């Protein structure tokens, strides 16, 4: 008593969700039974994220996640 | 040589936790190998993906990393510290990972004899 429930909460301002495929390293790696390491995506030439941290490959560009470097 | 290999992970994962040298996870654990400074990896044979083991055994072998064979992957979550303790010393919350990668060793020799004699015998 001494209130009304008022049912006036509207939080419908949807945020994102982190869609990760199951072990996205399989999206990153592809190895044949002889033992070849085929990195299917580009490697960023930055000093902080060189030789281990892989880029993105979009429909028209390359793209980093650490320093967000971009190509064509 | 006074201690077994299946329990050899225990004290070295304890003495390397004080230097933050345990790569809990799979992706960031494998990317530690691409930093070319990690020293050992552990595969749990209780696995869930046939694609998962054939990439990591291809990565660790060609870059000269040996292997410690422990069976269960929910069991490995204890010694990495990925499991929450209870009030008297039990893992009340079990969260186990299937890939453990060490980067830098602890400052001891109780594990640094047995892991070496396990290393030199398979050469
Ligand atoms: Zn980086």
């Amino acid at each position: 008593k001494k209130r009304k429930k008022k049912s006036c909460t509207t939080p419908k301002k949807n945020k994102h969700k982190r869609k990760k495929v199951k072990l996205a390293v399989l999206k990153y790696y592809k190895v044949d039974e002889n033992g070849k390491i085929s990195r299917l995506r580009r490697e960023c030439p930055s000093d902080e994220c060189g030789a281990g941290v892989f880029m993105a490959s979009h429909f028209d560009r390359h793209y980093c996640g650490k320093c967000c470097l971009t190509y064509c | 040589g006074v201690m077994d290999v299946n329990t050899a992970l225990q004290e070295v994962l304890k003495t390397a936790l004080i230097h933050d040298g345990l790569a809990r996870g799979i992706r960031e654990a494998a990317k530690a190998l691409d930093k070319r400074q990690a020293h050992l990896c552990v595969l749990a044979s209780n696995c869930d993906e046939p694609m998962y083991v054939k990439l990591v055994e291809a990565l660790c072998a060609e870059h000269q990393i040996n292997l410690i064979k422990v069976d269960d992957n929910k069991k490995l979550g204890e010694w990495v510290g990925l499991c929450k303790i209870d009030r008297e010393g039990k893992p009340r919350k079990v969260v186990g990972c299937s890939c453990v990668v060490v980067k830098d060793y602890g400052k001891e020799s109780q594990a640094k004899d047995v892991i070496e004699e396990y290393f030199k015998c398979k050469k």
